[PDB]
């Protein structure tokens, strides 16, 4: 699995997470890959942004699948 | 106290009758101040300094 | 606003710069120009139109 | 508008986008090496407009959105600005769900159209409470520094702009954690309790060729307050203030050579040029108005 995660500066990252598997486990592949922790980061895919309760089970993606990672911010 | 006095509301007095004038004769201010000449003078002089 | 200088017994009420004096007049001039350049145009429009028409090319 | 040139300028190049330098300078990474790196933001005219315009659109609320550009050597270019759906409140903005379907719809739209940009940097608005970084914009500006490398923060004020006439666009970058390293307290005073966690940069603005053409016609009734422009009049504090600076600089450069000379001799030769560009008007309104009639 080549699962390409890009981030709106230009990077790059690969995972591989089978489909029947969490997006918990996403999570945590971003985590070991990068380390932005998990309460601060937001995954789109296809300009709809995926909730945690949803298994990867039931879903449009079959491979080819690009995951937009940003990151919340805030401002005061 | 009174000779504190009697010397704060002169001065007084002076800075604001001096405030619109350029070049101000001293015979003037101590017709205003009802005061002679040398103590207007003692008093621009301490006020100066 | 002014001072008083009592030994020439003369009150200064105001004074000008000279230079801030010049930008006024300048900008009354142009103003004044343009004021006419728009009674010019009101009073005659075709002749105005053919002449800017003419100044243009 | 003739007895020039009329096709590419010198100032078109700062448009063009060079995929390849980009993928080289991305891959160097020359910022990491010297924390001091990024000293030079130049925003674009529409870039700028369109936050200006945001902000004051937003009326007493907050408002924030993103900015698109590119790094090269020194300097930041940021070329378009785009706004976000955010709901703020008076303080605080939030950017909870639609904010970033909204970045990755969006930049892929202008990807589909030919935006070759990629995200440069953030902006948020103060509704006039100054230009300065606070506790919470500190803290974001460093999660998006620390994986998304080439990063800066944008701070506007609409309502101190719109009251006073000029615009307050101030760009910072944060320190990373533990980086510690008659006179007005305001250089720490204007800045929060976070003064020496972030730094500012000098913020510059350019303009197209078919901008500037297009500009020049933008009005024509400017012209009297050309020619009875009064310059060297309004600006003599201006030139004051840029004198001090220019003494304090050479002191600092005479203490050096007991490369900084450089900036001084610059520095003195703007001012200088300022005032001649100064007298040499006052010389063309003399030689216009004056010498007629005489």
């Amino acid at each position: 699995m080549l699962i390409k995660v890009k981030t709106l500066t230009g990077k790059e990252i690969e995972i591989d997470i089978e489909p029947t598997d969490k997006v918990e486990r996403i999570k945590e592949r971003v985590e070991e890959k990068e380390g932005i922790p998990p309460q601060q980061q937001r995954l789109i895919y296809s300009g709809k942004q995926m909730n945690d309760e949803k298994t990867a089970a039931d879903y449009k993606i079959l491979g080819g699948s690009v995951l937009h990672l940003v990151l919340a911010l805030r401002g005061g | 106290h009174i000779e504190e006095l009697l010397r704060n509301i002169r001065t007084q007095v002076l800075i604001k009758l001096i405030k619109p004038y350029t070049r101000i004769h001293i015979p003037f201010i101590s017709k205003e101040l009802n005061i002679d000449v040398a103590d207007v003078e003692s008093l621009l002089v301490q006020c100066i300094l | 606003n002014g001072f008083i200088d009592q030994i020439d017994g003369i009150v200064h009420f105001e004074t000008r710069e000279a230079l801030p004096t010049w930008d006024k007049q300048i900008q009354s001039l142009c103003f004044q120009v343009n004021n006419l350049l728009e009674k010019i145009s009101q009073t005659a429009p075709e002749w105005t139109a053919q002449a800017m028409e003419a100044q243009m090319a | 508008l003739a007895n020039n040139m009329q096709e590419a300028q010198s100032i078109d190049e700062i448009y063009k986008y060079d995929k390849k330098q980009q993928q080289e300078i991305l891959a160097a990474k020359p910022w990491t090496k010297d924390h001091h790196y990024f000293k030079y933001c130049k925003i674009s005219a529409l870039a700028l407009l369109k936050m200006v315009m945001h902000a004051r659109s937003g009326g007493n609320l907050a408002v924030m959105g993103l900015m698109l550009g590119k790094v090269d050597g020194e300097t930041m270019i940021i070329m378009d600005s785009f706004a976000l759906p955010v709901e703020g409140t008076e303080t605080r903005v939030n950017a909870q769900a639609a904010a970033y379907e909204y970045m990755a719809a969006y930049i892929e739209n202008a990807k589909q159209v030919g935006r070759l940009e990629n995200a440069i940097g953030w902006y948020h608005s103060h509704p006039g409470y100054g230009c300065w970084l606070s506790g919470i914009n500190v803290s974001t500006q460093m999660l998006n520094q620390q994986f998304q490398e080439p990063f800066v923060a944008v701070v506007i004020d609409p309502t101190r702009t719109i009251s006073a006439g000029k615009v307050n666009l101030g760009a910072f970058r944060t320190y990373p954690k533990g980086y510690k390293p008659t006179i007005p307290l305001n250089k720490i005073e204007d800045f929060g309790v976070h003064c020496k966690q972030y730094y500012a940069l000098e913020v510059s603005y350019f303009k197209s060729s078919l901008d500037r053409k297009l500009l020049e016609l933008l009005w024509n009734k400017y012209w009297v307050n050309t020619l009875s422009s009064s310059s060297l009049l309004t600006n003599a504090d201006y030139t004051t203030g840029q004198v001090f600076d220019l003494s304090e600089k050479l002191e600092q450069s005479e203490a050096q050579l007991g490369d900084k000379l450089a900036k001084a001799t610059r520095d003195s030769c703007k001012t200088t040029i300022e005032a001649i560009h100064g007298l040499m008007s006052q010389v063309i309104k003399d030689k216009l108005f004056n010498q007629i009639n005489i």
